[PDB]
C-alpha cells in the first residue's frame, strides 16, 4: 500500500496490519499450541521476523510502519512470556532489495551504502539459519 | 501393559510417573508414549537449553571393553 497517509489509512491498511502484525502473532501464538500438546520442548522453531528501519521514516507507506515497528517488541516477551522453549525470534532487516521505486538505487549507493539483489538479501536472511547462529538465537 | 493398571492403581501410576517424568527430563523420551503407542522410529530432539542439557547426557555415557586389562573408555554414542 502506497499513497497512504494518515488521512487515508483505512480497510486496506486495517487488513494489511492483520497480514503482517496481528497474525503472524498467531501463528507463532498457534505453533505453540502444537509444540505443547505433543510436549515438544527440545525443538524450538526460530521465528524470521521481517523487519525493517523505514519506521514513518519513508512517506505514506500506510500503516506498514506500526505492523513491522510493533515486532521488536517481540524480545520484551521471549523473556517475559512462557513460549521462549518452544520458538526462538529471530529478527531480520528488510534493507534495501531491489524488485519488491527501483530507478534510484543506483543513486543512493553513491553515500556509500550498499543496496542488494533479491539474491544476494537472500543470501544473508539464509545466512540466519547457520548452525552457528542457530544456538546465538537459541540463547537470546 | 499395565496401560490398565496405571489408570487404576493410584499406587501404581506414582511409578510410570516417577519414571517418565525422569526420563522426559533426562533423556528427553517418554514411556508412556512408548506402550501406549510403539512408534516405529524415534528421533530425540536437542533443542535450547534443555535440549543441550540433554544431549550432553546422551554424549555421557561411555562403553568400556576389556582389552588386555585395558578399561578402554571408548563412546556409546557415535553419532552423536
Amino acid at each position: 500500500e502506497q499513497g497512504i497517509e494518515l488521512e487515508h489509512i483505512d480497510s486496506k491498511s486495517e487488513f494489511a496490519h492483520r497480514i503482517m502484525l496481528t497474525n503472524i502473532l498467531r501463528m507463532m501464538g498457534c505453533v505453540k499450541k502444537q509444540k505443547s500438546a505433543r510436549g515438544i520442548e527440545t525443538r524450538p522453531a526460530q521465528v524470521i521476523l521481517p523487519m525493517s528501519p523505514n519506521h514513518g521514516t519513508f512517506g505514506g507507506d500506510g500503516m506498514y510502519s506500526e505492523s513491522k515497528l510493533s515486532l521488536e517488541t517481540l524480545f520484551n516477551r521471549w523473556h517475559s512470556e512462557s513460549w521462549a522453549n518452544q520458538l526462538t525470534v529471530c529478527g531480520a532487516i528488510i534493507g534495501w532489495t531491489r524488485g519488491t521505486n527501483n530507478i534510484i538505487a543506483e543513486g543512493i549507493e553513491k553515500m556509500g551504502v550498499r543496496t542488494f539483489s533479491q539474491k544476494e538479501m537472500a543470501f544473508n536472511l539464509l545466512g540466519l539459519l547457520t548452525p552457528e547462529v542457530v544456538e546465538l538465537c537459541q540463547k537470546s | 501393559m499395565g496401560m490398565d493398571l496405571y489408570k487404576t492403581s493410584k499406587a501404581a501410576q506414582d511409578v510410570w510417573n516417577r519414571a517418565d517424568n525422569h526420563f522426559k527430563d533426562t533423556y528427553g523420551f517418554s514411556i508412556l508414549d512408548i506402550v501406549i503407542n510403539n512408534p516405529v522410529n524415534l528421533t530425540i530432539h536437542f533443542g535450547g537449553e534443555k535440549g543441550k542439557r540433554i544431549r550432553e547426557n546422551y554424549s555421557a555415557m561411555i562403553f568400556e571393553t576389556i582389552v588386555d586389562g585395558k578399561l578402554k573408555t571408548e563412546k556409546i554414542f557415535k553419532e552423536i
